[PDB]
């Protein structure tokens, strides 16, 4: 440290720690006297650079501060940075660290502030040279180790980040602001940013998201594509690149409300497309929900290869996975045109092959019955629905149904729902139609109507490839003028096709849903069906639905139930979009009534989805307001008010649910809670309001996909035994279902205690019984999620009928609706060319460790489990493929996706 | 109200129903009860000096993750657990642990096998966790579990040290203490006469990672302890304390404090203010004679 | 007093006798006749 | 000490006051307590210090 | 962007939640105003102030009870007003009325400084694969500890009673300590951890009350996993010999047999015991069905130690210089606590430099210090 | 299943069961536990149709002997308090008395006099028929694939406990779930017989009773 | 350590909510013994409380 002169080269370094003699006196004097001596300075630049490098190792603040103190002055005091024009410009390389030594190494508040501004200007001017890039680089990849650079290099990088962010907030931009003093754009800093990005991508990760999003343009993202696609395999593997990308969309997913969010995720899709794996491509294309992006990946395998190859099989698998059936319709018919084989290809895309694999899983799952043996009165009705609820999905319980004794003892609305429950035994199955047919041609109209509902449920697993579509059966019934018959028919058609908006299905539903002049309560199903059809894909926000809602309000207000169902139907219709839904909020609000205000708060949730924090706060001010106005005064109306209050509560929960899914998974723990206080609250907000918030909570959890499933449903449940409306229990169980018999051991006991214990009304008893059977599926047959499963950010289309029903007080009429509850997840199996129905091995992981994702890419250690197991729910969801040791390579990466495994054995 | 009130805070009561009046202007703290009742000061490194190599070893491993645990976080290193100070008694093993406590800004909790410190639990097999938890409250702290490893004489056949039995309880806790409220700052400063009489499960892999031997004093180091003591006294000029350190040979840091005291009791008898160079001929001779009269038959400092 | 509490009850009462027997409390014309059935039970400060 | 019974916590509470008043008592022209003990195995580590 | 994505969702949600509950405090009281509001008035007047703490010795079924107060005087009180007699039963601390003593309710209960050692304040921040390698003798500790809590389904198919207990045994440092705390993070049910050195006490009678307690708390707050860390410590640790000794060791053992099992029919108390003195236990302890699958660990083999050493060097700064595989060569059937101490000691060499880098040179040097420990309490040199 | 048939008999008789742990009878100070035993027996005399089940009275019930400096004497006060209540100066008026001892190796000879413990029943190891009976109570309770031998599994085993046969099933049940079988077959039962036996030898599970008092 | 350090502060700031929430949740909290059938027991046990036999 101490000066020991020029005795050897080692002690020259020690000499310049206190006072440099080759950077301070000599150089300073030289610059301030002769200008022939500019030639001597130029040679001495190289020497000066070396002395910095050697003393980088030294970290002490005092011996960088004082040493380079008079050089820091010289910039404006003696040199003035223009006494020899080029020469000070190219000698700004040693002087730039001198400024940083007062910024970061020494902290003097007055100078630390002031010289930040100076650093920005000189960074820009020296990046013209392109040597400011090289200045950054020697510290980014390092040459020496010291604590100092670890705080310092960031400051250089921060100059760029500063200005670019400021141009959005303050419209004036450029160097007009004195907060940077550097121009925002122009060909002098733009080339600096590109070069900087290159070095920082290789070694770091830091400044790359700040730059793209701060420009605010998709253009920034499209520059990124170029650099990364080079890097895809030689620099590092495909996998490392995928983890590098998906996050541009994810940190900044929640962080894109509609117009930006779509434009950024377009680019990520394209990056994946460019790279080797098309498997990553399909996942992002589904995400966007655009028809256009789906087609391009499907075409990419199908069209170029003339031969059948792997390519046709692979295309069919990829589109099959979404059980919305949106991909299914689009992908069909290309197979027909090409014509290698119609028979294998068409079946494989359709959900017909999913019926067959279910038999293999079922061969394992068998049957254990537990259904209620109660008969007579309302207890007969309870038991007969319960049988269907335990045998959801493909199950064989034919003989019990064929005993027509208990069937005929149902009465009223009970008959309709009894036949509907029979259909859920043969849910997702071609056979089952036979049982329904018997009743349909005999007795009163009530059994005829219930048959049509059951056809709907059964037709879910078979409606593609022109193999017994739901359309075929149900068209005749729509024609028939009876209201019960027609209403039942169009409900079942919507369920079966789900998100598919095929020409025949859509166009049948197109002239209708436009009569509401005639007062019919069960014409809720008119719009309700059409709304269900629309979800799963981008929405036209159809003019048929918007018109009829307004017309209904004009005609009637007597049937409170009718207008409440209608309001929800609009909000569910708009799901699958958010850009266009900003427009329609205004359109609805054009005509103003207090009744119309009820509709608006619902539609606000969908428009504002993919952010909600302006939405959240809004849906809370609303809650306060009823109380606020009566509150204010001391210091026909019935229908309008009630619609008003209820809509808001539903809207609050809905807003939260879509928001929690798409974006960061940690926050989910709290979002359930935004409700616990919401509930305590409403249970608190009005006497009337308490009734609504109870029911909403259960579907909050199911939609939101809470991590915790043990504590919160059970605890809430106890309080709500005392409280009226036993429909609370039904909504809790749809969440609790999980992976069956993990969560659900506690659930059956807890729900069973209140139900068995208390009988004081057979009406109250009925709701409790149905909820219990729903929760469990024998021998872990299937799971239900609201989510797609293909994306865990995703949201289904079949589960939207579940979400609808919790907005109203319980009714016998509502029981008919509740039979439908579709939303199946398939169990993965390793496929072959002969369609092998067994998985070899898999790893399951309860909790992803990887803090290189939210989703957590499944690691490679895992816990090993056997063949032919259901894809586990929460606390099992990350799933890695074990097959690599046995000479097998997955073709279709599976992370705990719905998607069936496919392997190529070598 | 209840949010102006808290546990172990003295309140005034108006007693005819016991209706809370004021918070009191006092507060009890239980950790000072223990610390006082034992009684120990704190020190600096100018009251240890002369085993200046030792101060370097302990400042590395104890002081530097207190001031800056960040460095360790980056390296990725699980910071030191038990750190053994051991050597002949009185060589300022104890005064080093004190000296570090002032600098590190820790409570110097001297533990010593006492149960007089306690009157609310009264054993250390139910006060390992409570001891750790006071030190967590009044964080940071340096827990000086001084295990002498000779206490009792059925307890050394019985466990190799009954103190090491409690040491074993602490140290096992200590293994997952990497995060639970965010890492360590409650250090295990352990001490002993050697580690050949410590249980070999206290010296198992990864459990003890820095081990500090302390020698008897140098002749340069023994002069530096003498010089500290001379600032309390009033000498006569011309007395070299490098001369005194060479009259002595010591074998512990214990010997030179009693040389300094004996010269001022000899000057006390004299009835003159000054300390003279002749007092130090006799004094050096009184301790060196004392040191040999407990080792010719291995007689204790008691009957 | 590595036993029970009984044995420090013994100890409190024993210490009281010693200050009496010889102390700044002095005796007197008071005499101790101590009858015991075995004297090597005793504490040796009661053999004194 | 036991200190698991009410009667020991009485013995102790007096000894804590001796020690505390002995700290108070220092740097005074008094001679700090003369005390005798029969044996050296009733001392506590803090008393003997 | 990978940290941020997590943060952006989770923070904003904790800020909203907090705000929500402030506006909401007032709102609690609004759905009532005489429906519950009135009820509250009625209870209070009954209670008055002070509510005097008693201790309930026993109940009598005629609406009365005998309390003994800690202030001395017993009282024959009446169980009247706002009280269930099913929330009464020996050991309760009760609220008495300050004129005539009636039990108005039970709200007070008071925790022990021994249930404070037992009960843990953490959830383990480390999780599994921090000593990983020997990862097939770990599915004997996750098919009998983790899994019958997680799935009842599997053991319902086969029927019968599901698993009960494990004894972990082997060399020291071979992961036993971390095994127990790594299954407690995954299950998330009440994790008790007690040292065996605290089960040995220097006072009798209290020994058995402590051991009898651990499983009684355990069954109460079921499910529970009780880690008894070190049950090798029951015959090697002992203080005095006249309130220690044989007698005290035998009695604590005897007690522990009733608890596990025994006649109690307590709660779920899976047991995890670490040991290496397994033959200083009873034949009614290492009895089957209080041990089910028992796990033996020996020292890792050469290719296992490569799993171990790559866990430990991920947290450290690396270079292309560092070579793991030659560190493996040197060690030969040694503990993974040995291997964990070389990596901990290698950053001690970094700290000593004050250089932030870790090199191949730092790992080899601390390997020499680790091998010094092993063969120098040895003094034979070459096997005599 | 020493204590298992006394849970079976507690189902059948429906008398009061008052269970004692012998290590529960020892307290901090001596003669405290004297209180406990005396009082417990007199509460049971007032009680009409009751059974006192003496579990695990291997400590507290042990042999009396002299040490002349022990700490065993203080424990042997409560050992005595058990004798003096059983004969009494009055008889047991419907108190049926079980004593459960692991060990007859050490016991009191006046807590094992033959007029107050009356008939005394040695419980034995199951026979080659007796294991077959036990293991049928245990596999009738398990789902197994029919056509098996419960005789076979007993032969394979040496002279052994049924507490092993309760764990032959359950460990075979874990080999059941790893194969991913709802059912249990012969093959998994073989692995399990090997598993338990190897462990028994390694330690010393049988023909060992430990203690001294 | 820029990229990480920012998150580290933001985590601390977050913790400050969790404490505050424990205090607001506990400000308005109620507690019971035995609820609804022992509201009835108040009618009765208040007549009997006036006497002396306890
Ligand atoms: N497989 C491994 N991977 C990572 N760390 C390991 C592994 N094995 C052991 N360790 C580490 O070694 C240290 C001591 O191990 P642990 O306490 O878990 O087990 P043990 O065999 O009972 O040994 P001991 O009781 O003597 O510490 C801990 O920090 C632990 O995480
Ligand atoms: N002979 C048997 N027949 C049937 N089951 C048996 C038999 N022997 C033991 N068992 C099993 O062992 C289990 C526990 O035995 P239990 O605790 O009742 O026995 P014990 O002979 O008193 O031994 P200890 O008292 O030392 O535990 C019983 O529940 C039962 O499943
Ligand atoms: N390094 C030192 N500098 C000055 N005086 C010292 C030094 N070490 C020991 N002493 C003196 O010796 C006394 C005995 O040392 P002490 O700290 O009690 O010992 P131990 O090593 O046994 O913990 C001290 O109180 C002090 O007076």
């Amino acid at each position: 440290m101490v000066d020991e002169s020029d005795k050897k080269q080692q002690t020259i370094d020690e000499q310049s720690q206190i006072s440099p003699e080759k950077q301070t006196p000599n150089k300073k004097d030289k610059k301030k006297e002769e200008e022939e001596q500019l030639s001597e300075e130029d040679a001495k630049l190289k020497t000066d650079l070396e002395l910095l490098v050697e003393r980088l190792k030294e970290d002490d603040s005092s011996l960088y501060e004082a040493s380079l103190n008079a050089l820091k002055e010289s910039i404006k005091n003696s040199t003035s940075s223009m006494t020899a024009v080029p020469k000070p410009l190219k000698f700004l390389r040693p002087t730039y660290p001198d400024l940083c030594s007062i910024y970061d190494k020494w902290t003097d508040p007055n100078l630390k502030s002031s010289l930040a501004d100076v650093l920005s200007i000189l960074a820009m001017t020296y990046s013209e040279n392109g040597k400011h890039d090289s200045l950054r680089y020697r510290l980014l990849s390092d040459v020496s180790d010291f604590e100092g650079w670890g705080h310092e290099y960031i400051r250089h990088l921060a100059l760029e980040i500063g200005e670019v962010y400021n141009d959005q907030v303050e419209k004036d931009a450029e160097d007009e602001t004195s907060s940077d003093g550097s121009k925002s754009d122009g060909s002098a800093a733009t080339s600096g940013f590109e070069f900087s990005k290159e070095d920082t991508l290789r070694l770091c990760l830091d400044i790359v998201p700040y730059f793209l999003k701060h420009n605010g343009e998709e253009d920034a993202v499209d520059l990124l594509l170029e650099i990364e696609s080079i890097d895809k395999l030689p620099q590092f593997v495909d996998e490392n690149t995928f983890q590098r990308v998906c996050q541009y969309m994810v940190a900044c997913v929640p962080l894109l409300p509609p117009p930006e969010d779509v434009a950024f995720l377009k680019t990520a899709y394209s990056i994946y497309l460019s790279q080797n794996e098309l498997t990553d491509a399909i996942a992002l294309a589904v995400r966007l929900g655009e028809e256009d992006m789906i087609r391009s990946v499907f075409d990419a395998t199908s069209d170029p290869v003339m031969h059948k190859q792997l390519a046709y099989i692979l295309a069919a698998q990829k589109t099959s996975f979404e059980y919305e059936g949106v991909q299914d319709i689009i992908g069909n018919g290309k197979l027909s045109e090409h014509f290698l084989y119609l028979a294998k290809e068409l079946n494989l895309t359709g959900p017909k092959v999913p019926e067959d694999i279910y038999k293999s899983h079922l061969d394992n799952s068998k049957s254990v019955f537990s259904s209620a043996g109660l008969d007579s009165a309302q207890q007969n009705l309870a038991s007969s629905f319960v049988n269907g609820f335990l045998n959801l999905g493909y199950c064989n319980d034919k003989l019990i149904v064929d005993n027509d004794n208990w069937v005929y003892k149902t009465k009223g609305d009970g008959m309709t729902s009894a036949v509907a429950s029979i259909g859920s035994i043969y849910q997702w199955n071609l056979d089952g139609l036979q049982q329904l047919d018997k009743y349909l041609y005999v007795d009163e109209p009530e059994v005829k109507a219930g048959a049509l509902l059951g056809i709907g449920i059964s037709a879910s697993g078979v409606h593609d490839g022109e193999v017994e579509p739901a359309l075929l059966l149900l068209q005749d019934y729509v024609t028939n003028p009876d209201t019960k018959i027609s209403s039942a028919a169009i409900l079942g058609l919507g369920i079966a096709f789900a998100g598919s908006k095929n020409d025949e299905v859509l166009g049948l539903l197109l002239p209708i849903a436009a009569s509401t002049d005639l007062p019919i309560e069960t014409a809720a199903m008119a719009s309700l069906a059409l709304a269900h059809v629309f979800v799963g894909t981008c929405n036209g926000d159809i003019t048929t639905s918007i018109m009829d809602n307004f017309l209904e309000r004009t005609a009637i207000e007597l049937k409170t139930d009718w207008v409440r169902f209608l309001a929800l139907a609009l909000g569910i219709l708009y799901m699958g979009q958010g850009e266009q839904v900003d427009d329609v909020l205004e359109t609805i609000s054009a005509i103003e009534h207090p009744m119309t205000s009820a509709i608006e708060v619902l539609v606000g949730s969908c428009a504002y989805t993919g952010t909600g924090d302006v939405l959240l706060i809004q849906d809370l001010l609303h809650r306060l307001t009823p109380k606020n106005v009566k509150g204010e005064e001391d210091a026909e109306i019935k229908s309008e008010e009630k619609k008003g209050k209820s809509s808001d509560k539903d809207a609050t929960t809905d807003g939260k649910n879509d928001d929690e899914e798409e974006e960061k998974e940690a926050g989910i723990v709290d979002e359930l809670a935004y409700a616990v206080l919401g509930i305590a609250l409403i249970a608190l907000g009005e006497d009337i309001g308490k009734e609504m918030s109870l029911r909403h909570f259960g579907h909050l959890m199911h939609y939101g996909n809470e991590h915790i499933r043990r504590m919160v449903p059970l605890a809430m449940g106890i309080v709500s035994v005392s409280d009226p409306q036993m429909k609370v229990f039904d909504t809790l169980t749809r969440f609790s279902h999980d992976a069956d018999l993990e969560v659900s051991m506690n659930s059956i006991f807890a729900m069973g205690l209140c139900g068995a214990g208390t009988n004081n009304a057979r009406l109250a008893q009925l709701l409790r019984q149905l909820a219990s059977y729903y929760s469990r599926e024998q021998d872990a047959l299937f799971i239900t999620r609201l989510a797609q499963g293909l994306l865990h950010l995703g949201k289904g289309t079949m589960t939207m009928d579940v979400f609808n029903d919790a907005h109203v007080l319980n009714k016998v009429t509502l029981a008919s609706i509740l039979t439908t509850a579709v939303g199946l997840v398939s169990p993965s199996f390793m496929l072959k060319h002969h369609q092998l129905f067994y998985m070899l091995n898999a790893g399951i992981r309860p909790k992803f460790i990887l803090a290189l994702n939210d989703e957590g890419e499944p690691i490679k250690v895992n816990v090993r489990v056997g063949q032919a197991v259901e894809t586990v729910g929460q606390a099992g969801r990350p799933k890695k493929i074990t097959g690599w040791i046995t000479q097998s390579t997955p073709v279709l990466l599976n992370h705990g996706e719905r998607a069936e495994l496919e392997t190529d054995e070598y | 109200n209840v949010k102006d009130l808290k546990a172990s805070q003295r309140v005034c009561l108006r007693s005819d129903s016991y209706m809370l009046h004021k918070v009191l202007e006092n507060k009890a703290d239980p950790l000072v009860s223990l610390m006082m009742v034992e009684k120990v000061p704190d020190s600096t490194y100018d009251m240890v000096g002369g085993l200046t190599k030792q101060i370097k070893e302990i400042k590395e491993v104890i002081e530097l993750p207190v001031k800056h645990p960040e460095l360790f976080e980056s390296l990725g290193i699980a910071q030191p657990k038990g750190v053994i100070l051991y050597g002949p008694p009185g060589t300022g093993k104890t005064l080093l642990a004190r000296a570090v406590a002032h600098h590190t800004d820790c409570k110097f909790i001297r533990v010593s096998g006492a149960e007089l410190v306690q009157k609310y639990i009264g054993e250390g097999s139910r006060m390992v966790r409570e001891l750790f938890v006071m030190a967590r409250e009044h964080a940071p702290s340096i827990i000086f579990m001084d295990e002498i490893d000779s206490i009792g004489s059925t307890r050394v056949e019985g466990s190799g040290g009954g103190d090491s039995e409690v040491q074993r309880t602490m140290l096992e806790l200590l293994n997952q203490l990497d995060g639970f409220e965010t890492s360590k700052n409650i250090k295990i400063i352990m001490a002993t006469n050697r580690l050949d009489i410590l249980d070999p499960a206290l010296l198992r892999p990864g459990r003890i990672d820095r081990k500090i031997e302390f020698p008897p004093p140098s002749v340069a180091a023994r002069a530096e302890i003498l010089r500290i003591h001379s600032r309390k006294m009033n000498l006569t000029r011309g007395i070299n304390l490098r001369k005194v350190a060479e009259k002595m040979n010591g074998c512990s840091g214990a010997d030179v404090k009693g040389v300094c005291t004996e010269a001022g009791m000899y000057a006390l008898r004299e009835r003159r203010i000054h300390v003279t160079q002749e007092d130090f001929e006799l004094a050096v001779g009184k301790v060196m004679n004392k040191n040999q009269e407990t080792a010719i038959s291995v007689a204790k400092l008691f009957k | 007093s590595e036993g029970t509490s009984a044995d420090r009850e013994i100890q409190r009462t024993l210490m009281e006798l010693l200050t009496q027997m010889d102390g700044f409390d002095n005796l007197g014309q008071t005499k101790i006749i101590m009858a015991t059935n075995r004297p090597d039970t005793l504490d040796p400060a009661l053999l004194r | 000490f036991d200190a698991q019974t009410g009667s020991d916590r009485e013995v102790q509470r007096i000894l804590i006051e001796l020690l505390t008043q002995m700290d108070g008592f220092d740097q005074s022209t008094n001679v700090k307590v003369i005390m005798a003990t029969n044996r050296a195995d009733t001392l506590d580590p803090a008393l003997l210090r | 962007r990978c940290k941020l994505k997590l943060l952006r969702m989770e923070r904003i949600k904790d800020h909203l939640l907090l705000e929500e509950e402030f506006v909401s405090n007032s709102e609690i009281l609004k759905p009532f105003e005489k429906k519950q509001e009135e009820e509250k008035k009625q209870l209070e007047e009954i209670r008055g102030n002070p509510l005097s703490i008693g201790t309930l010795e026993e109940i009598i079924d005629d609406d009365h009870a005998i309390v003994t107060s800690p202030t001395m005087p017993d009282y024959y009180v009446s169980i009247l007003s706002f009280v269930d007699k099913e929330l009464l039963e020996p050991g309760c601390s009760v609220l008495l009325h300050h004129k005539t003593m009636s039990i108005v309710g039970v709200l007070q209960d008071d925790a022990d400084p021994m249930v404070s050692v037992m009960k843990m304040d953490k959830s383990p921040t480390e999780s599994y694969s921090d000593i990983g390698g020997l990862e097939s003798q770990i599915q004997e500790i996750k098919e009998s500890v983790e899994l019958p809590l997680t799935h009842p389904e599997l053991y319902e198919e086969m029927g019968i009673k599901p698993p009960k207990g494990v004894i972990l045994y082997g060399a020291p440092g071979t992961g036993k300590t971390l095994l127990a705390k790594a299954v407690a993070n995954q299950t998330s049910a009440t994790f008790l951890r007690i040292v065996g050195s605290e089960l040995i006490q220097k006072y009798l009678g209290d020994g058995p009350r402590l051991c009898r307690q651990i499983f009684k708390v355990a069954g109460e707050n079921a499910p529970s996993i009780v880690f008894i860390d070190e049950i090798d410590a029951i015959g090697t640790k002992r203080y005095d010999s006249n309130s220690g000794g044989e007698r005290e060791i035998q009695r604590t053992m005897l007690e522990l047999l009733n608890q596990l099992d025994g006649f109690d029919d307590r709660g779920d108390v899976k047991v995890i015991m670490a040991t290496n003195k397994i033959e200083t236990l009873d034949p009614a302890l290492i009895r089957p069905g209080r041990i089910d699958r028992k796990i033996l660990f020996e020292n890792p083999d050469l290719s296992t130690k490569k799993k171990i050493l790559g866990i430990h060097t991920s947290k450290m700064n690396l270079s292309e210089d560092v070579n793991l595989e030659t560190l493996v060569t040197t060690k030969d059937d040694l503990s993974g606590a040995d291997i964990q101490a070389m990596c901990t000691e290698a950053g001690l060499l970094a700290l000593r430099e004050r250089r932030m880098q870790v090199t191949a040179e730092d790992f080899k040097q601390a390997k020499e210090r680790v091998m010094k420990n092993k063969v120098e309490e040895n003094l034979e040199g070459l096997y005599l | 299943g020493k204590t298992l048939c006394a849970r079976a008999v507690a189902n059948r008789t429906d008398a009061t069961f008052i269970r004692v742990i012998g290590s529960e009878l020892v307290q901090k100070y001596v003669g405290e536990g004297a209180r406990m035993v005396r009082e417990l027996f007199e509460m049971a005399r007032t009680k009409k149709a009751c059974i006192i089940f003496f579990d695990e009275i291997d400590a507290v019930g042990g042999a009396r002997f002299d040490d002349g400096a022990g700490g065993d004497n203080e424990v042997q006060r409560t050992m005595l308090e058990l004798i003096t209540q059983l004969d009494g100066f009055d008889p047991r008026g419907n108190i049926k008395v079980m004593f459960a001892t692991n060990r007859p190796n050490t016991l009191d000879p006046a807590l094992l006099r033959p007029g107050r413990i009356d008939r005394k029943v040695e419980f034995s190891l199951p026979d080659l028929e007796g294991r077959a009976n036990i293991f049928r109570i245990h596999s009738k309770s398990m789902s197994v694939e029919r056509g098996i031998r419960w005789e076979l599994i007993s032969r394979l085993c040496p002279n052994s406990t049924g507490a092993e046969l309760r764990s032959v099933c359950t460990e075979a049940g874990m080999f059941a779930i790893r194969a991913r079988r709802k059912v249990a077959t012969e093959k998994d039962f073989l692995k399990a017989v090997d598993k338990v036996i190897s462990g028994y030898k390694k330690f010393s599970s049988t023909s060992r009773y430990m203690q001294y008092n | 350590a820029a990229p990480y350090a920012a998150k580290l502060k933001q985590t601390e700031n977050d913790l400050k909510d969790i404490e505050a929430r424990i205090k607001e949740k506990a400000g308005v909290k109620e507690s019971d013994t035995g609820l609804a059938p022992s509201h009835l027991w108040d009618i009765m046990g208040d007549r009997q409380r006036l006497g002396e036999e306890h």
